[PDB]
RNA sequence: UUGGCGGAAAGGCCUUGGGUGCUUGCUGGCGAAUUGCAAUGUCAUUUUGCGUGGGGAUAAAUCAUUUGUAUACGACUUAGAUGUACAACGGGGUAUUGUAAGCAGUAGAGUAGCCUUGUUGUUACGAUCUGCUGAGAUUAAGCCUUUGUUGUCUGAUUUGU
RNA sequence: GAACAGCCUCUAGUUGAUAGAAUAAUGUAGAUAAGGGAAGUCGGCAAAAUAGAUCCGUAACUUCGGGAUAAGGAUUGGCU
């Protein structure tokens, strides 16, 4: 926990997420869902 | 009579070999080798079959094959016997590819 | 022995009860001497023994192996004597590339043959092209998933108030 | 390929040079780099930059011989 408080209008400020991304880190990731990614790709070969 | 196992394996040497200096490529292989039987079988002493070797420089020094489907046997020395009294033999296994199999325990018949 | 109090470094203070000595509060008996005229003339602990005996609960670190949140070496962070374990391979995921080999095609600039008489003949050569094929290949080596397969699981040394 | 260039190979000859371990900093040798482009530096030192061939085109000046591959531009594979 912070050892003092402050306002500087950035610590008050309230915070409302609007999306939070989960693409792979692994590399340059398109797709934020493996759904997501099935849907763009359409079906595979490997999709037996 | 025990501890005479013989099974086959597929070595990652492309995963041991990784940022290696390409002309101690293949001879850290050989290495890789000795201390992949050593892991499996327990032994200090271990053999490479001549025909192995030739699996592991066949590509050159440093063109060593990703996978390697390769046979190791426990066996026994013996003629005045040294302080090993087990060592364990490599030698090449005759594949189309050695992508996808799994360890299996041979018979040594 | 009974009640408490005391954390600043308390580790010591006060205690109610019994027993047990002493008591120079007062009065006695006996002793001491030759340490020779002084000689500090010797009076209060730490630690040890196949010490004595009254009790007391029967561990870990380090090497080696392993790990990569660490690292020149040392050092560090981990794991490791039957597990919701560890390892190796696979299976999936996730990523990189860009469509594998092979086989077909009435595709193809054209070209040389022969004509069982040309929609959609034909034997050959031919960069390429199309299809099976966002396929194939690689994927932790410091990626995720430890279930499918195969293994491993009591080696060394040192440490005591 | 223009070529006793470079590169790869045949005959022949060697496989010699202390080695083993994951290779920290600093090095030595070899490299790459966003945007800028010599602002660096005594100084473009070092490095980089279209380099072969074919076609085109080629200024000043000149001792008329040159300058000249001046400058500058285009093409280059495979197949039939």
């Amino acid at each position: 926990k912070s050892l003092y408080t402050n306002t500087s209008r950035k610590a008050l400020e309230e915070v409302s997420l609007k999306w939070i991304d989960t693409a792979s880190k692994f590399g340059k990731g398109r797709f934020q869902t493996p759904a997501e990614k099935h849907a763009f790709m359409g079906t595979l070969k490997k999709d037996l | 009579l025990k501890d005479v196992v013989t099974r086959e394996y597929t070595i990652n040497l492309h995963k041991r070999l990784h940022g290696v200096s390409f002309k101690k490529r293949a001879p850290r292989a050989v290495k890789e080798i000795k201390k992949f039987a050593k892991l499996h079988m327990g032994t200090d002493d271990v053999r490479l079959a001549p025909e192995l070797n030739q699996a592991i420089w066949k590509r050159g020094v440093k063109g060593v094959e990703y996978r390697l489907r390769l046979r190791i046997s426990r066996k026994r020395n013996e003629e005045e016997d040294a302080k090993n009294p087990l060592f364990s033999y490599v030698e090449p296994v005759l594949v189309a590819s050695a992508k996808g199999l799994q360890t299996v325990v041979v018979e040594e018949d």
